[PDB]
């Protein structure tokens, strides 16, 4: 569950940094 | 410090690399008792088990680790071994990526690509460690190769550290 | 006599376990601070903040900052 | 309060020695049912062991500090007294530098040093005693001298403050 969580905040990191992108 | 950082990460890439992919060809995982065919002492890493004592000493077979759905998987994953074969894929990118940023000074992300490459190489690599203690559990001691793996680890969440810094430090310097 | 032997404290849990909570601990640390930095919209969680705040976070000892984006958060949150 | 604060340090330092270098001298440390050479109350310290009682009564022995890396390394420490004869070395030391800190106002880093070595004598105290108690373990009671070493402790803590702070404040002073 840990780096499960990780993981999903990494890639949700990412998904907000494109939305602030664009 | 731009050009030591520099020279930190692509050092430090391609230890992680190396020690990762020798880790994962080794055979000095694991030191048991068990039969390379009584048992003796052997020594295992991710796919053969090899007796270093004995009649058959030198003697290696491939692991049989299909010999409950949760360990099913448990023993398809330790089986594949995708954890630390995604941890040398995934580091072999950082390494493209790191070598790369040298050239297209233009585009920032490529560095900061390889930071997360390497962030992410580091991830799998716990993946894989804690898979295959579990499995293989399911005395003992072990090796050089496993050590290997771990310091792989280690090396790798620095290189991203300093990768990030050095992406950081460029969109700071910029600004100014 | 079985002598208690100076690192006992140690033995409730497996050698594998304390090695792989350095490990968790580092990951996370650099995790905290990925997600925290390269977000540009903000750039206090660099590297060693982000160290001391997943060891107090450990320790149960709490914290002079918490993550305050949603990546962060969760970070936090699974720890 | 300058004048107290050094009145503090200088009879501090000295009480700290005293009562460390008569603790690791006198044999009270401990009160307990051995032989000095049938079992009888006795009463050792860090060196000697001693009859409080019965026709052999006032006659000492030499402790055998001997009779597992562990083990052997705790009996070496606690049978040489390492750690209680560094405290009243780094005690001595304190004292010096305090009594030189009059005789030569010109640097500032004596007192400084004082109060280090004061809260390292501490320290060393502290592995003194884990160590002795630890060693014991492998009905009683603590004599006089035990006493005399952990005020020793409190002691030597406090006036390495004190001299902390008088450097603060000559700094702080002369700066500002
Ligand atoms: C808030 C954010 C955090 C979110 C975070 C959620 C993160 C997902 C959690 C991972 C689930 C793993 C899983 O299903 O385990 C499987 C094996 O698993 C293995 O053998 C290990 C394989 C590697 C998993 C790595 C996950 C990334 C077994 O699981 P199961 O099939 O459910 O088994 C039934 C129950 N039982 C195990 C008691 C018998
Ligand atoms: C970030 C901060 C990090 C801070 C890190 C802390 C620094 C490390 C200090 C701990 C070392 C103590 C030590 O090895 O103890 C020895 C005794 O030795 C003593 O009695 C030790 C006294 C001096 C302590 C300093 C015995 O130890 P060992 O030989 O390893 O045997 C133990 C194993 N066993 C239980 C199986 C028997
Ligand atoms: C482990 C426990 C304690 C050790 C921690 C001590 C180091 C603290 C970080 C130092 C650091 O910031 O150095 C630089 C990079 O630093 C690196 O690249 C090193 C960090 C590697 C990551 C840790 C993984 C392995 C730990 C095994 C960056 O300097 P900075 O950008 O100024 O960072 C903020 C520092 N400040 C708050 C002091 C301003
Ligand atoms: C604003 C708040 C932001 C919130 C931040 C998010 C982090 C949540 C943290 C911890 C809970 C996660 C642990 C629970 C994991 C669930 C999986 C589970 O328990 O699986 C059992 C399985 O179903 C067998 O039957
Ligand atoms: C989040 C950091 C917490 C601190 C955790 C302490 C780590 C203990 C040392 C880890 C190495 C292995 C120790 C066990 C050895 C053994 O008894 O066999």
């Amino acid at each position: 569950i840990l780096i499960g969580g990780l993981g999903l905040a990494m890639l949700v990191a990412l998904i907000e940094f494109c939305y602030k992108s664009r | 410090d731009r050009g030591i950082q520099m020279l930190i990460t692509t050092v430090g890439a391609f230890a992680a690399f190396s020690l990762m992919t020798i880790a994962v060809g080794t055979d000095y995982w694991l030191y048991s008792r068990g039969v390379c065919r009584e048992e003796v002492m052997t020594h295992s890493g991710l796919w053969r088990t090899c007796c270093l004592e004995g009649a058959f000493r030198g003697v290696c077979k491939k692991i049989d680790h299909f010999p409950d759905t949760a360990e099913y998987l448990l023993r398809a994953v330790r089986a594949s071994s995708v954890f630390p074969i995604l941890s040398v894929t995934l580091l072999f990118f950082g390494g493209l990526c790191v070598a790369a940023s040298e050239f297209h000074r233009s585009r920032h992300s490529v560095i900061l690509s390889a930071g997360i490459f390497f962030v992410s190489a580091g991830l799998s690599n716990i993946i894989g460690i804690i898979v295959y203690i579990s499995a293989n559990a399911g005395s003992y001691s072990y090796g050089w190769s496993f050590y290997f793996g771990a310091f792989s680890f280690i090396i790798a969440e620095i290189v991203g550290v300093v990768a990030v810094h050095i992406y950081i430090e460029k969109h700071q310097q910029l600004r100014a | 006599k079985s002598k208690p032997g100076v690192f006992s404290f140690l033995d409730p849990l497996a050698y594998e376990i304390w090695m792989c909570i350095v490990f968790a601990y580092i990951g996370v640390s650099v995790v905290l601070f990925l997600v925290s930095r390269f977000s540009p919209y903000e750039w206090e969680f660099g590297i060693f903040n982000s160290l001391w705040f997943s060891l107090g976070a450990f320790m149960q000892q709490g914290c002079d900052i918490s993550p305050r984006s949603l990546s962060g958060r969760i970070v936090g949150g699974v720890w």
